[PDB]
C-alpha cells in the first residue's frame, strides 16, 4: 500500500466535510483527516457523488481550515483485529486497550458490521443457562441462543443485576446427561454511556471474584465521542461471533444501557438531516437495533452460541416509550425490574407477572433439567397470581369478607416475596431454586395444586419451608 | 318487473351503436382511397399549407415517397426541407425547429378528432 | 440495453448517468457486482435507481445496466414445500454455495432447472387455447399442479410433447404462431392477475381457534387484520393459523420480522401432518423470509412477490391463505426510500401514497371465476405492529378502512398469560351475517341463537364489572352474581386455548357448538334454582363445573361421548336439587 | 308469470328491427355528410 | 380544430408529475394523452405552464414511460364531459367511460366538468319535506328536497346499509303539503370512490333488487383503479346530475360513497406539489376543493327539478374534529352522526340524535305540512334525552339506588327511547307513526315536565301507551 490524500476542501460545516473530487473513495469507506498541526481525526463516507464527497467528522471540527487539511483513505470497511488471547483483556470502545497492558496480536481482522445468517442455517435453541437467580431460572429460563432483554427503571438496581448475572453464570452440562463439563462460558459485556464512579465499581467487581479470567470488556465513558457508542456494541458482537463460531465458545453477552445507545443514535442521525421519528428518533431506529439484536443464536453443524442480554432503563417508567418499544418487537421476551419491591428492600427486585421468555419451553424439562420444571413453574405462577388480586380486593373491602384458602394465598405471597425473590447476593443452583419453589407449593394443599401432575405432586410435596 | 324495459333499451341502444358504427365504417373506406382521386393534389397542398400555418418556423415535412412530387411545388416558397416516409398516410406531418415538436395533418387523424363531434349529427340526420 | 455509469450514492438509493431510454419500474444491475435495482424516476438524462442489497463499497463511475423488464416471478412447478427471499431466490441454494451467511449479489434461478416432471398432456394438435386454459398437469407432493396458458396468449396448438419426464424448460406445446410454452412463465409482480368474476364469499374459513371462528369470522374470500402491541403473541397466533387451516396452500411472507419464527417453521413444520391429506404440513406452504436485519428496501418487494404467488395457485383452482407478517415495516420501508427522494410526507412521515398501495394490495384477494372456468379464492391476513399499541396511527387507520374484519390483541390480557388474548370488546367482522346460511346446514340449526346469547352474556358481564369495581362482589344480588361468574367460565373455559397442548391446539366447529350449549344450558338451570331460593355456594361448589373446564382438552372423536354424559350430569345437578 | 317475459322479448326485437331499417333508409346520406364535414 | 400537435421533450417523471419543455401553447386546464412506445394511451391534465414547460397531472400509473420516446398531445383545452338523457341505465368508469359493453353515448351537449357557480339571486329556498322511513332522521332531523346531508360513519358501522335504505325508501308527502300528485319517483346518481368489491357487491345487489337501476347513473372508481383518477368522479357525477335535474326537470338524489378517498387524493396530488399544508398535510386549499362540490346542490327558482346530496364520510379515528368532517361540517347543512356505542347494543340504525343536525328542517315542517306539533316534539324529546344522558352520567358515580323517582323516570325514558324509537330494523315508518311513538314514548314523563309543548298539543295527543301501538 501507499499513501494517497485529497486536499480539494471546500466546504466545513458542523459534522459535515466536502471534499472535491475525490471519486475513488468507496460509499461507507473510513477516512482520517490530518490538519496544519498534525492532529489526526476520524471520518466516514455518507454519501459520494460525481461533484463532492460528503465526510462524517467522528469528533468536533475544531481546529480544521480549508488551506492546510488532507484526507486520506484507511479501509474500504471498518474491521477489528481479533484473536483468542483478548480473554481477560480490557478496552475502550473502538478496541484501544486501556487496562495498561500492550496491544493484542491479530490473527483475523472482520469487518465489525457483520452478515445476516442466512434463516435455513440456523436451528432452535435448545438448553438453558443456569443464572443463579432463582426468579430466573425456574420462572422465566434464559436458553442458550436467546435475547432476554431487561426492563429497568430509573433509580433501580441493574448496574448490579448485571455484574451479579456476569459473575455467577455458568453451563450446568452434568444434568444434561452427557457429564461434558469440557466447555466453559465466556463473557463478553460492552458498557456505554458510563460514568467514572460505576466503572470504577464494574472493574474492581470484574477483579475480586476471578471473573476477569474468562471475560472481554469493553467500556465506554460518558465523555468519549458519541461515535464511540454507536460502535461498541458492534465490536463486542464480532469478538463474541468470532469465539462462539470458531472456537465452539458458549458466550454471552450483556449490553449494559441501550438507553445511552439510542440517545447517541438520535444525536447522530438529527446531523444528516434525516426525518425525525416519535420523539425525535431516527426513522430507522428499528433497523439498527435490529441489526444488533438479530446477531445471536445457534447455528446448525457447529457447538458455539450467542446469548445476549440487552439492559436498558425505561424512561418515566413508561412501556411505550420508542426505546423499550421497539426493543419488545425484536426480542424474545423481557425481565421487568418492579419498583414497589424495591421499596419493600427486596433484591434483585424481578416482577414475575408481567415478566415472560418466549423460548423457555424448549430449553426446560426432561433430559434438560428435572422433570417438572415446566409444571412447576406455571403452579408457581399460577398461585402467586390471585394472592395479588386477593390482596387488591382486601385493599379497599374489608378484610372481614374472607374465606379460609384466601388466608393460605396472602401467606404464599408474603413468603414468596421474601425467600423466592429476595435471594441477596447468594448464588443458587438449579436444584435447590427448585427445592425452594416446591417447599412454598407445599404451603397450599392439594386440590389447589390443581396444575401440576399427580406423580411427583406426591414425589417432592413432603418438605416445607422449616429449612432454610 | 323493469328487467324487460331494460332487455328493450339495451336492445335498442346497441341497434343503434351498431348503425353508427357501419357508417363510420363506411366513410373510413371512402376516405382511404382518394389517393386514386383527381382532387388530392390540391387537397394535400391545403392539408399541408395550414400544418405550416399552425408551426410558425417549422424545419421539415415529412410526407409518403408516392405523393411526394405534389408537395414539392409549395414548399420551397418558404424554404422548409422536405422528407419522404412510406409510414405517414393520407396527409403529412411537419416537424417543429428543435424537433420536439410536430404537427400531424393525416386524413384518419382527422376523422377521429371530428367523429365524436359529428355523431350528435349523423344521429339527428339518420333518424330524426 | 441502456447502459450508463454511476453518478452519486447515498444509502440504497443510486443515481445513475446516461439512461436516457430507460423506462419507470424497469430492472437494473447495479455496479460490477451486479445488484438488482428498480428504476422510480427519470430526470433529464439520468435515473434513480432504489437497491435490493446492500450498497456499501460501491464507486462511483461503474456501470449501470438496464434490462427493459419489470420485477417478475417465475411462476410453474417447484415452488412449493421452498423457502424464497424478498426478490424470489432460493434459499437453500444460496446455502449450498456461500455458507452460512447471506453476501449479495448471487444469482440462481427461482425453479429448479434440473428436475423432471412427469408431464401429461390434456390438449390436441388443431386445439384453440387461450389465455388461463389447462394444457396439462404434473404431480407434485400428492398436489395436481396443472400447466397453465400464461393469460395474455392466443392461438392454435400446433404439436404437444408425448407425455414423458422432462424439466421446466422443455418446450412441451407450440402454437401455429410459432410461439413455444414451457412448463413455467413470468408475471410482473405489480399487475394483478385478470380473472372472469368476482364471486361473493359464502364459506367460513376456518382458523382452528375458538374465539376466532366463532366470534368473529372471516369468509373465505375475505381479509382480516391483526394489530397488536409487542407481548401479546402475535407471533403464536400466526403461527397457529398456518398450521391448522383449512386451506389447500398456505403462503406465508415474513415481511422484516424475526429469523427464529422462518426457523421454528423449517424445521417443525416437517413433522407434523396435513389435516386434508395424509402429507407432512410443509408440503403445502411456501415461505418468503426477509428478516429484520436483511436489506430494507426488499421487504416490498417480497409483499409483492408472495401475493402473486398466491394469486398463481388460486388461478389453478386451489383456496390459497396469504399470511403478510408485518406490514408496518413495509411502511417503514416506504418512508425511508420517500426520504431518500426529498418528497414531502404525510402525517407521521409517511409518503401520502401508502392508503393507496396498502388498499391496491389487499383489494388482489377474494372469491373468482379464474379464467379456466373453475373456481378458486384468495384470503389475506395483514398483520400490523402500532407504535405504542396505538390504533390511531397512520398503518392502523389505513387498514381499517379495507378490511373485512379487525382482530384486536391486548396487552392487558396478555400481561396475565390469557392467550390468544383477543380483545372481544374492539373487534368485529362484517362477514357473520352472510355465514348463518351456512352455519344451519353445516354446525347445527341453531348455532347463530347459540352465538348471540354467548355474545349477550358476555357484554352484560363486562358491563356490571364496571359497577363491581367499586363496590365488591358483595354488594349485588345473586342474579349478578351468577351472570359474573358465568362470565369468569365462558372466558377460561370457551375463549381461551392453549397452543402447545396436543389436543387444545385445534378445535373444530362441532366442539365450540357443544361447550357454547353446555355453558349455556348450566346457566338456565342455575337462574331457576337461584329464583326457587339457593345460593351461590352450593352452585359454585358443584362438580359438574370440573366437567366443563375439562372439555376442551377433549379429543374430537371422543368428544359427542363427553357432551352427551355431560348434559345429563347438567339436568341432574338440578334436577335432584328438586 | 313468463307471458311478461315473452311480451317483452317481442317488443324488443320488433324495435331493433324497425331501427335498423329506419336506418338503412338514410345511412347513404349520413356518410356523405360526415365526409363532407372531415375533409378541409 | 382537427390536426393533432404532438409535444416531445418530456425531461421529468416522478410519481404523478411529468414535466415537458416547450408547451406554451397548451390552456391552463387542458386534457392531453400520453402515448408511450407501445402505443398505450392514458390521460393527463395540465395544472400549470409557463413559457418555459407544462406541469402535467398524470391519472393512470406511470409504469412503462420513458424519456426518450413518450410523446404528449392535447385533447380540449377545457375539460368536458358528453351528456345526455339517454345515460339513465349505464355504468361508466371514473373518467366517464363505459363499462358495461355497451357502445358509448351520443352527446346531446357536451358541459364543463368544472361547472359554474349558481347565483343567489337565481336560487329557491328548499321546502319540500323528504320522508325516509326512518324515526330518528324524520322527526328529530328532518330532511328536505334540495338538501346537503352528509353522513359521518365509522370504519366498522353500516353507512352504506342506511344510504341505500334512504335510497330504497324516500318519497316526497304531496298529501299533507296539499301541493301536487305526481310522487314522480326519484333519479338516483351514484358516484363511488376507491370502494371495495365487498360493498360494490352489496350496492349492486340493492339497486338489483329494488329495480332501481333502470333510472340510475353509475361512476365507479374501485380501490384497484389508480388515485388520481377520483379528483374527476364527483365532478362528472354532478355534472350529470344537474344536466338531469335543471334540464329535464328529474328530481336527483346524489350519494358520493367516501368522501376520505377524495381527500387521500386531493392530498398525494397536493403534497407532490409542496402546496402549505393545512392541519395534517392537508393542501390549504381543501375548504374551497370541497365547496366547489357540495356547493352544486339545491333548487332553482322557475325550474321544476332539484338535486339532494348524501355524501358518506367516514371520521378517521371516530374523531369530530379531523380536518375531512370538521370542514365538510362547515359547508354542509347539518349530518346525520353514527354511534359506535349504540352499534355495539345491536341498535339499527345506530344513529344518535345529539350530535346530528338539521339546519333546514324548519322550512319544511309544521301546519301546511306534516303536522302542526312536529317541531315542538322534537326539541322536547331533545331535552328530555340529554336530561337521561346526564343521569346516565351520575348513576355511575353515587350509583343507581341513589336516585329519586323522576331521575328514574329520566333514565327509563332514556332506555326506552333508545330500544324502541331509534332501534326500528329495516321497517318503512310513515311519519305518522314516528310521531304516535314519540307521543307514547313522551307520555312515560309526567304532564307538567313537558315544558317546551303548548296545552292543546298536550291536552290532543298525550296519553298513550306504548303496548297499544305494538305488545
Amino acid at each position: 500500500l501507499l499513501k494517497k490524500e485529497y486536499t480539494g476542501i471546500t466546504y466545513i460545516s458542523g459534522p459535515l466535510l466536502f471534499v472535491e473530487n475525490a471519486k475513488d473513495l468507496a460509499y461507507g469507506a473510513i477516512v482520517d483527516i490530518k490538519d496544519g498541526t498534525g492532529r489526526v481525526r476520524g471520518g466516514q463516507v455518507i454519501e459520494v457523488s460525481e461533484e463532492y464527497a460528503v465526510i462524517q467528522v467522528f469528533e468536533e471540527t475544531t481546529g480544521l481550515d480549508l488551506a492546510t487539511t488532507s484526507v486520506s483513505l484507511v479501509e474500504d470497511v471498518a474491521r477489528l483485529g481479533v484473536s483468542k488471547e483478548m480473554l481477560g483483556r480490557r478496552f475502550n470502545g473502538i478496541g484501544k486497550p486501556i487496562d495498561g497492558l500492550p496491544p493484542i496480536t491479530p490473527e483475523k481482522r472482520l469487518p465489525i458490521t457483520g452478515l445476516p445468517l442466512n434463516p435455513v442455517a440456523r436451528r432452535k435453541p435448545e438448553q438453558f443457562i443456569q443464572t443463579g437467580i432463582s426468579t430466573i431460572d425456574v420462572m422465566n429460563t434464559l436458553v442458550r441462543g436467546q435475547k432476554l432483554p431487561i426492563f429497568s427503571g430509573s433509580g433501580l438496581p441493574a448496574n448490579e443485576i448485571a455484574a451479579q448475572i456476569a459473575r455467577q453464570a455458568t453451563v450446568r452440562p452434568d444434568l444434561s446427561g452427557e457429564g461434558e463439563k469440557e466447555e466453559p462460558f465466556a463473557v463478553v459485556f460492552a458498557a456505554m454511556g458510563i460514568t467514572q464512579r460505576e466503572l470504577s465499581y464494574f472493574i474492581q467487581e470484574f477483579e475480586r471474584t476471578g471473573a476477569l479470567s474468562r471475560s472481554v470488556l469493553f467500556l465506554n465513558k460518558a465523555d468519549d465521542p458519541t461515535i464511540e457508542r454507536i460502535l461498541t456494541p458492534r465490536m463486542a458482537l464480532t469478538v463474541a461471533e468470532y469465539l462462539a463460531f470458531e472456537h465452539d465458545y458458549h458466550v454471552l453477552v450483556i449490553l449494559t444501557d441501550m438507553t445511552n445507545y439510542c440517545e447517541a443514535l438520535r444525536e447522530i442521525g438529527a446531523a444528516r438531516e434525516e426525518i425525525p421519528g416519535r420523539r425525535g428518533y431516527p426513522g430507522y431506529m428499528y433497523t439498527d437495533l435490529a441489526t444488533i439484536y438479530e446477531r445471536a443464536g445457534v447455528v446448525e453443524g457447529k457447538k458455539g452460541s450467542v446469548t445476549q442480554i440487552p439492559i436498558l432503563s425505561m424512561p418515566d417508567d413508561d412501556r411505550t416509550h420508542p426505546i423499550p418499544d421497539l426493543t419488545g418487537y425484536i426480542t424474545e421476551g423481557q425481565i421487568q425490574l418492579s419498583r414497589e419491591l424495591h421499596r419493600k428492600g427486596i433484591y434483585p427486585p424481578i416482577d414475575p407477572l408481567p415478566s415472560l421468555s418466549r423460548l423457555m419451553n424448549n430449553g426446560v424439562g426432561k433430559g434438560k433439567t428435572r422433570e417438572d420444571h415446566k409444571q412447576v413453574s406455571d403452579q408457581l405462577y399460577s398461585a402467586y397470581a390471585n394472592g395479588v388480586d386477593i390482596r387488591k380486593l382486601v385493599a379497599i373491602i374489608g378484610e372481614d369478607a374472607l374465606t379460609e384458602n384466601d388466608r393460605r394465598y396472602l401467606q404464599f405471597a408474603d413468603a414468596f416475596e421474601r425467600f423466592f425473590i429476595n435471594q441477596g447476593q447468594q448464588n443458587r443452583s438449579i436444584e435447590e431454586s427448585l427445592q425452594i419453589a416446591w417447599a412454598l407449593l407445599s404451603m397450599l394443599p392439594q386440590g389447589e395444586l390443581k396444575r401440576i401432575s399427580k406423580d411427583h405432586i406426591g414425589k417432592y410435596y413432603g418438605q416445607k419451608l422449616e429449612e432454610i | 318487473e323493469s328487467a324487460g324495459e331494460l332487455l328493450v333499451a339495451t336492445a335498442r341502444t346497441q341497434a343503434r351503436g351498431e348503425v353508427l358504427e357501419e357508417v363510420r365504417r363506411r366513410v373510413r373506406e371512402a376516405l382511404e382511397a382518394l389517393p386514386q382521386k383527381p382532387e388530392w393534389p390540391e387537397v394535400v397542398r391545403k392539408l399541408a399549407l395550414e400544418a405550416l400555418e399552425a408551426l410558425p418556423g417549422a424545419k421539415a415535412l415529412v410526407a409518403n415517397p408516392e405523393d411526394l412530387p405534389h408537395l414539392e411545388a409549395l414548399a420551397r416558397e418558404r424554404g422548409v426541407e422536405l422528407q419522404a416516409e412510406p409510414a405517414l398516410r393520407l396527409g403529412v406531418r411537419a416537424v417543429g425547429a428543435e424537433g420536439k415538436t410536430q404537427v400531424e395533418n393525416s386524413l384518419l387523424a382527422r376523422l377521429d378528432r371530428a367523429w365524436d363531434a359529428l355523431s350528435s349529427k349523423v344521429a339527428q340526420a339518420l333518424w330524426g | 440495453m441502456i447502459q450508463g455509469v454511476i453518478q452519486k450514492i447515498a444509502g440504497p438509493a443510486v443515481i445513475a448517468k446516461g439512461m436516457l431510454g430507460a423506462r419507470m419500474y424497469d430492472i437494473c444491475k447495479v455496479g460490477e457486482e451486479g445488484l438488482v435495482g428498480e428504476i422510480i424516476r427519470l430526470d433529464g438524462d439520468t435515473a434513480f435507481v432504489q437497491v435490493y442489497e446492500d450498497t456499501s463499497g460501491l464507486k462511483v463511475g461503474e456501470p449501470v445496466v438496464s434490462t427493459g423488464l419489470p420485477l417478475a416471478v417465475e411462476l410453474g412447478p417447484g415452488m412449493l414445500n421452498g423457502i424464497y427471499d424478498g426478490i424470489q431466490r432460493p434459499l437453500e441454494r444460496i446455502r449450498e454455495k456461500t455458507g452460512i451467511y447471506i453476501t449479495r449479489g448471487v444469482v440462481v434461478h427461482a425453479l429448479d432447472r434440473e428436475k423432471k416432471w412427469a408431464w401429461t398432456p390434456m390438449v390436441k394438435p388443431g386445439d384453440e387455447v387461450r389465455g388461463g386454459m389447462v394444457l396439462g398437469t404434473v404431480p407434485e407432493f400428492g398436489f395436481t399442479h396443472k400447466i397453465l396458458v400464461p393469460p395474455d396468449v392466443r392461438g392454435r396448438v400446433k404439436e404437444v410433447k408425448p407425455a414423458g419426464e422432462y424439466t421446466v424448460e422443455e418446450p412441451v406445446v407450440v402454437l401455429e404462431d410459432g410461439t413455444e410454452l414451457k412448463m413455467y412463465h413470468t408475471w410482473p409482480v405489480r399487475r394483478a392477475r385478470p380473472v372472469q368474476r368476482k364471486l361473493d364469499p359464502n364459506t367460513p374459513f376456518l382458523t382452528g381457534m375458538r374465539i376466532l371462528d366463532v366470534l368473529f369470522p372471516v369468509a373465505m374470500g375475505g381479509t382480516a387484520a391483526i394489530p397488536g402491541p409487542f407481548g401479546a403473541g402475535k407471533s403464536v397466533t400466526q403461527q397457529s393459523l398456518a398450521k391448522w387451516s383449512n386451506a389447500d396452500v398456505v403462503v406465508y411472507v415474513g415481511c422484516g420480522e424475526r429469523g427464529n419464527e422462518m426457523t421454528d417453521v423449517l424445521v417443525e413444520f416437517p413433522e407434523l401432518t396435513d389435516p386434508k391429506t395424509g402429507g407432512p404440513l410443509m408440503h403445502r406452504t411456501v415461505l418468503i423470509a426477509n428478516t429484520s436485519n436483511m436489506p430494507v428496501a426488499a421487504r416490498e418487494a417480497s409483499i409483492y412477490v408472495g401475493v402473486t404467488i398466491a394469486e398463481y395457485f388460486r388461478d389453478q383452482g386451489f383456496s390459497v391463505a396469504l399470511m403478510a407478517d408485518s406490514t408496518s415495516r413495509w411502511a417503514e420501508a416506504l418512508r425511508e426510500i420517500s426520504s431518500r427522494l426529498e418528497e414531502m410526507p404525510a402525517e407521521e412521515g409517511y409518503p401520502p401514497y401508502l392508503a393507496a398501495r396498502l388498499a391496491a394490495f389487499y383489494e388482489r384477494a377474494g372469491k373468482v371465476i379464474t379464467l379456466g372456468g373453475e373456481e378458486g379464492a384468495v384470503t389475506i391476513v395483514g398483520a400490523v405492529s402500532p407504535p405504542g399499541g396505538d390504533m390511531s396511527e397512520p398503518v392502523t387507520q389505513s387498514t381499517l378502512r379495507i378490511v373485512g374484519a379487525f382482530w384486536r390483541l391486548d396487552a392487558s390480557l396478555a400481561f396475565r398469560r390469557h392467550f390468544p388474548a383477543i380483545n372481544w370488546n374492539g373487534s368485529y367482522s362484517l362477514f357473520t351475517s352472510a355465514l348463518d346460511p351456512w352455519y344451519r346446514e353445516n354446525v347445527a340449526e341453531d348455532y347463530p341463537e347459540l352465538r348471540d346469547a354467548i355474545s349477550e352474556l358476555l357484554q352484560r358481564e363486562a358491563g356490571l364489572q364496571e359497577i363491581v369495581q367499586l363496590v365488591g362482589p358483595d354488594a349485588l344480588q345473586d342474579a349478578e352474581r351468577l351472570v359474573i361468574e358465568v362470565g369468569r367460565i365462558i372466558r377460561e373455559d370457551f375463549l381461551q386455548q392453549n397452543a402447545y397442548h396436543e389436543v387444545d391446539a385445534y378445535c373444530s366447529m362441532k366442539k365450540a357448538y357443544g361447550i357454547m350449549k353446555m355453558i349455556l344450558a348450566f346457566y338456565k338451570e342455575a337462574e331457576a334454582a337461584i329464583k326457587r331460593g339457593v345460593s351461590i355456594d352450593e352452585i359454585l361448589q358443584l362438580p359438574v363445573l370440573e366437567r366443563i373446564g375439562r372439555a376442551r382438552y377433549v379429543s374430537e372423536e371422543e368428544f359427542p361421548a363427553y357432551f352427551e354424559e355431560a348434559m345429563k350430569e347438567i339436568q341432574g345437578a338440578f334436577k335432584a336439587l328438586a | 308469470t313468463e307471458a311478461l317475459l315473452a311480451r317483452y322479448r317481442e317488443r324488443a326485437e320488433a324495435e331493433a328491427k324497425a331501427v335498423r331499417e329506419k336506418a338503412m333508409a338514410r345511412l347513404d346520406e349520413a356518410v356523405a355528410l360526415v365526409l363532407k364535414e372531415v375533409l378541409p
